[PDB]
């Protein structure tokens, strides 16, 4: 009995570190859910131990592209709109009004062809100014993404609200899940559970803000890598959401014509009312005391006795500068400022923002392919919770006590990192290896 | 393969410079290489060691500066996804040598995380004198 | 901040033996933020190797080098007439990073 | 009754009986070609660990035995201190440099008890 | 020397000599994906009954014994009316509703039967 | 110590002991749907042969005693002719004609041994 | 060919309702579109 | 020398030499390439 021999066990609980495929599972339309799985049935575990760690994970990469190819996919059979690149004769329109909006809401006029390839339509229309660019009385514009790209029309028929999926695993494999309280990027989970799939993953798109996400616990929590490194995005999480309202009050007119044989384009009429700017208001009690809160958190990192500054943006591309975000349909950029104000010492109304709207927008950065937004007819109205913001800090000297804080990140696998955090995939072996005195017959 | 720039301009005290690190020279081109890939700009002096300049994001052109050039100097790109511009004002007879713009991942892409700076391209030269 | 010195300013040797790069670091290097590019007058600055110890693209089997906490060395097999040129080292990390002052192979 | 992985932080002594609930779920347009890799996958991971126990004599059992005896260079542990103390995780860790010989030594006692069973079979 | 499925009318009591025919025809652009459906299809159909076959100590054979008892809930017919007039698809609907008790029922016969047959092997 | 078909021109009597090396290896965008092909192929394969090798009573063993005799019909050479001279790709040119019947008549002695097997464990 | 005919069976056979009548139909129409595709598109007609 | 018959004069005749001849060819000419744009997106590198 003291020989002992090597036995092996089938099925036995051991797992190691694998990359895999996820699959869709979620239950007119959006670009998601067209073919998905139809889908809790969770799995509590008690006292081991899993080294949990994000920003190196491969389903948040793997996420970055199964998004790109499923919003190429619902812009592949649209309507390539190719003959808008004419001479746009553009002119301001509402002259002489004393209010902000100045600049933009021109008006351009250009020639069409129809179904009838012989003759043309002279066409009026309204554009941004973020949408026509003067090249060498009224002026000749042409597009913002001609030159250097070939925009395509959104399909109307499609919707853009982010419906809640779930990325679901084979046999084979399962998704570990902390369920700590308090929790950071790279260390160990006291309590895991084994999975299939997760709960509603929203696929928002958002810039500089945290839209629709997951809430936290009774604590404001801080993540990032080496957070004395300032080079990597803080990733916070509110505990509390904190509501924005933004409407765009300019009443539009949506107008239709034929381009082509079968083919249809939907573009801006004019506007039945007042030439408002659209604007997201914060209440400005509960900004302020969750900016004090996040401050508290923060200061467990440097000291009691640092000034801690939230400033105003860098700059670069439009997407870092402002927040952008997309109502219903539409794609908005604000831009924020009033939020950073002046700095912390230890020692009833509402904040708006001005928000402006582009049409032709480049996400992803796809050199060569652009997308056309349609207007949305009427009155759009959106209420959105915040829940966690993007920051990042600068360098300085030895002899520095203010340290900056700027909303930067622009990355969108951050927007897929607040959320997929707390997941990890996994596969299972099922081969052991174990002596005793077990010995088979002859 | 490696990254173009082109210049060999003079400059006077109180003026601005305006370089352009271009990758795969034709214009009409698609390189995407200013699309997941960091950019450093980097300075150095004759007989003295190269100093760090600027680094720029490859996800929307945002910048990250230093506490020593910060008020005076911005950098982006434009509505093309290459050709990314150098613009330094508040010129001085101290920063007269070489300049250099630099292709890095910084930890961003998807085999091991790395941070080399795999290629450096051309390095034009800025003098000021009057 | 973390500043990179190399007492190794001036070196000359002979091709055909094993030169050694050595640079100090000030306070606690990570041990896998680190990289050495090969500079000359009027050519083009390449990398030679990766973080600690990983070769590039365009690197022979000749070009290595190890080192951990605040002390990284270079090490070189074998020495030719295309690589009499200034090294430079440099770090990662908070901005702004900094380079490893300078150092210099010479013929004799 | 613990669940799918539900005993991964016990005993292997208290495991040893929960075998069938991690060995049964094992087999259990942009989306077209996803959700068809995982099946071709899913299945070759599943033959290849049958198949790698149909050839020790082990094909249809969970616990069977084998002649090859356990060496003490791969781990000096005795038995009241593995199937008490350690769980799975911890005991995988310490023979993972070692797996790549002993399913070669699991291989030639099973040519050395067919054959020599088979001239037993053959008088 | 019936057919597929040629004795699916046929008694139980002589359909029983004849699983062979169905257990061996199991295995055997835009119809590029059409096809490759079928192929994974069936492979998945073939290994989960291979599989539910293989955890029951009846890997291999086609009638196998266990030592799970028949209750009198689930049935109260006995030997001489079932294997003499009725054929499989009428007793198939009449336990239709107590699949998903038998199956789990069969699985711990199983470790029951082998982890009582590894301490006699060890002595 | 051969390797992979090492002993293809060997002596049938010295190649039936590395069975081994011939078992374990048979498992292991334009290009898309080309590799996705060949792993279904692969597994259809292996899974016919797992298949035929199941229902005849040797599941999980490379050598197997069956009780269908062999007919002198076939092939009239002796043993020491067989397993000392020929190979085993000289040999499977000769009874390359009488596969099907070969494989017809090993499929009822399965039958034959298991329904005498259920009458014996009846009592 | 190769049929197999059965005995002492009876099936409750029923159309209408049939997953191979709605099944043809959407082959038809996936295969029509198919012959389609390499073919002229005659965008330039309408004049 | 290999072929499917050396008597059947339809049959491509390949031959594999012992050693391998060398062959220089360059273009001398300068050759600037110039480009222009053909529309919305696409690119057009002509003759210079
Ligand atoms: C973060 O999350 C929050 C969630 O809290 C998001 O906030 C919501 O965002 C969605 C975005 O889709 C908003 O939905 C939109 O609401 C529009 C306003 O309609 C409301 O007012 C009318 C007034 O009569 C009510 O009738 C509506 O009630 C409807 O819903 C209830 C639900 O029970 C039904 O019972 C009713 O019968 C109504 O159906 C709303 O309260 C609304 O117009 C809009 O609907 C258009 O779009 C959908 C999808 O395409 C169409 O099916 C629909 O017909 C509408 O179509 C328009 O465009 C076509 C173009 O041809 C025209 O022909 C039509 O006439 C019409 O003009 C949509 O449903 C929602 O209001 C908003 N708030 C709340 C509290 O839910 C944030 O957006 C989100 N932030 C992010 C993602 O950044
Ligand atoms: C995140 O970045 C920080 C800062 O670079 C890293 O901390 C550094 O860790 C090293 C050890 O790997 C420390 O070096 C040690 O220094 C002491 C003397 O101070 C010496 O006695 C030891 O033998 C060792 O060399 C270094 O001091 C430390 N730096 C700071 C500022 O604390 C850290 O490793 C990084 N990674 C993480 C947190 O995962
Ligand atoms: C967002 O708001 C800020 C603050 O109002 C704007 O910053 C101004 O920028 C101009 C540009 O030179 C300065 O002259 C002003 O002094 C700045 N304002 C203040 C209060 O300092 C900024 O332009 C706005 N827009 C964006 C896109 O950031
Ligand atoms: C494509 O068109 C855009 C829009 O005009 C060009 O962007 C401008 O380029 C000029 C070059 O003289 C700059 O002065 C402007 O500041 C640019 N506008 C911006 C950045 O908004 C772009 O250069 C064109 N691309 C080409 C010709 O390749
Ligand atoms: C984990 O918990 C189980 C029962 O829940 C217990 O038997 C076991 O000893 C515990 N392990 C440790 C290391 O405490
Ligand atoms: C449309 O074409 C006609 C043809 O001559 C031209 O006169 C007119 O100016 C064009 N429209 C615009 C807006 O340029
Ligand atoms: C995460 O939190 C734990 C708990 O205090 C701590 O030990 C660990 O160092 C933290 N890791 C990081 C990267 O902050
Ligand atoms: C925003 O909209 C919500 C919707 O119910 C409303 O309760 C709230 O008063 C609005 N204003 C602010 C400042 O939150
Ligand atoms: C924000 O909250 C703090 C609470 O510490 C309070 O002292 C301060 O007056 C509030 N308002 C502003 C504008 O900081
Ligand atoms: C900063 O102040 C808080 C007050 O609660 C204290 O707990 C903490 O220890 C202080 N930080 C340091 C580094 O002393
Ligand atoms: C923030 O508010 C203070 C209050 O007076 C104001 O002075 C400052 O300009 C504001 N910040 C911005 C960016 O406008
Ligand atoms: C906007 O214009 C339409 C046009 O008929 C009108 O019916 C509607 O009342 C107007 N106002 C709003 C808020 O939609
Ligand atoms: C914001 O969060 C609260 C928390 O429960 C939730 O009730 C509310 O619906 C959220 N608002 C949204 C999703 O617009
Ligand atoms: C079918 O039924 C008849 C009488 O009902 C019986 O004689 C026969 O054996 C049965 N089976 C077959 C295969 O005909
Ligand atoms: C060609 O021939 C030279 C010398 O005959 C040889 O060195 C070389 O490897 C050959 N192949 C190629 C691709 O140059």
């Amino acid at each position: 009995a003291e020989n002992l021999w090597v036995t092996v066990y089938y099925g036995v609980p051991v797992w190691k570190d694998a990359e895999t495929t996820l699959f869709c599972a979620s239950d007119h339309n959006v670009w998601a859910t067209h073919a998905c799985v139809p889908t809790p049935q969770e799995i509590h575990l008690e006292n081991v131990t899993e080294e949990f760690n994000m920003w190196k994970n491969n389903m948040v990469e793997q996420m970055h592209e199964d998004i790109i190819s499923l919003w190429d996919q619902s812009l592949k059979p649209c309507v390539k709109l190719t003959p808008l690149c004419v001479t746009l004769q553009c002119t301001n329109y509402a002259p002489n009004l004393l209010s902000n909006m100045r600049g933009e809401l021109k008006q351009c006029s250009f020639n069409m062809t129809t179904e009838l390839r012989d003759k043309k339509q002279k066409v009026y229309s309204l554009f941004y100014r973020l949408d026509v660019v003067q090249i060498n009385s009224n002026k000749e514009y042409r597009l913002i993404n001609c030159n250097t790209s070939a925009i395509t029309q959104a399909c109307p028929k499609v919707s853009f609200e982010p419906i809640p999926i779930h990325y679901c695993a084979p046999a084979g494999f399962a998704i570990l899940k902390c369920k700590d309280k308090k929790f950071n990027g790279t260390g160990p989970c006291p309590s895991v559970s084994t999975v299939q799939c997760t709960h509603g993953i929203k696929p928002v798109v958002s810039t500089q803000l945290l839209l629709n996400g997951s809430l936290a616990e009774e604590e404001v929590i801080i993540r990032s890598e080496n957070i004395t490194n300032n080079a990597k995005n803080i990733l916070v999480q509110l505990n509390t959401p904190v509501q924005i309202n933004c409407t765009r009050p300019n009443n539009n007119t949506v107008k239709s014509i034929r381009i082509g044989p079968g083919q249809a384009f939907y573009y801006f009429g004019d506007i039945i009312g007042d030439i408002r700017m659209a604007h997201c208001n914060v209440s400005k009690a509960t900004w302020n005391e969750t900016l004090g809160k996040v401050v508290k958190q923060l200061r467990k990192h440097f000291g009691n006795n640092t000034i801690i500054r939230f400033a105003q943006s860098s700059g670069g591309d439009l997407e870092v500068t402002t927040h952008s975000f997309n109502c219903g349909g539409e794609f908005f950029y604000c831009n924020t400022s009033g939020l950073f104000n002046s700095t912390w010492i230890s020692n009833n109304d509402s904040i708006v923002l001005p928000c402006r709207i582009k049409q032709i927008i480049n996400m992803w950065q796809r050199i060569g392919q652009a997308m056309y937004a349609p207007p949305i007819q009427g009155v759009i109205r959106c209420v959105s919770n915040i829940t966690g913001l993007i920051l990042t800090r600068d360098g300085g000297s030895t002899n520095s006590t203010t340290e900056t804080f700027r909303p930067g990140g622009g990355d969108m696998r951050d927007n897929w990192r607040s959320e997929l955090y707390k997941y990890k995939v996994v596969k299972i072996e099922p081969l052991g290896v174990a002596p005793t005195r077990c010995k088979r017959r002859v | 393969g490696r990254l173009f720039q082109s210049g060999t301009e003079v400059k006077r005290p109180g003026a601005s410079v305006k370089i352009s690190c271009r990758a795969d020279d034709d214009p009409y081109t698609d390189d995407d290489t200013f699309t997941k890939y960091y950019t450093h700009w980097i300075r150095q002096a004759p007989g003295q060691p190269p100093e760090w300049l600027g680094v720029i994001s490859p996800h929307f052109a945002r910048p990250i500066y230093s506490y020593k050039f910060r008020d005076r100097l911005t950098l982006t790109r434009d509505s093309s996804l290459t050709a990314v511009y150098f613009e330094l004002r508040g010129l001085q007879p101290d920063d007269t040598g070489i300049y250099f713009c630099a292709r890095d991942p910084f930890g961003d892409m998807y085999p091991h995380y790395n941070y080399h700076m795999d290629v450096w391209g051309g390095g034009t030269t800025v003098i000021v004198s009057s | 901040e973390i500043v990179l010195t190399q007492s190794p300013a001036i070196l000359s040797v002979s091709p055909g033996d094993r030169v050694i790069l050595s640079c100090k670091a000030s306070e606690g290097l990570s041990s896998s933020d680190l990289a050495w590019y090969r500079f000359k007058g009027g050519q083009i600055p390449t990398l030679v190797i990766f973080g600690a110890s990983n070769r590039a693209r365009g690197t022979p089997d000749r070009f290595s080098g190890s080192g951990s906490g605040t002390d990284f060395t270079l090490t070189i097999n074998r020495v030719e007439p295309e690589d009499f040129a200034t090294y430079y080292c440099q770090r990662y990390g908070g901005t702004p990073i900094t380079f490893g002052g300078g150092t210099k192979v010479d013929i004799k | 009754s613990l669940g799918f992985l539900g005993a991964a932080g016990s005993t292997m002594g208290a495991a040893s009986m929960t075998l069938t609930v991690q060995a049964r779920n094992l087999l259990s347009t942009h989306w077209g070609i996803k959700q068809l890799q995982a099946r071709v996958l899913a299945v070759e991971h599943y033959l290849r660990d049958q198949q790698l126990l149909g050839i020790w004599g082990c094909s249809g059992k969970l616990i069977c035995c084998t002649n090859v005896p356990w060496n003490s260079s791969w781990s000096n542990r005795n038995l009241s201190e593995i199937w008490d103390n350690m769980t799975w995780l911890q005991w995988d860790k310490e023979i993972s440099n070692y797996t790549q010989i002993i399913y070669g030594l699991l291989e030639e006692s099973q040519n050395q008890q067919e054959k020599n069973e088979q001239d037993l079979l053959a008088l």
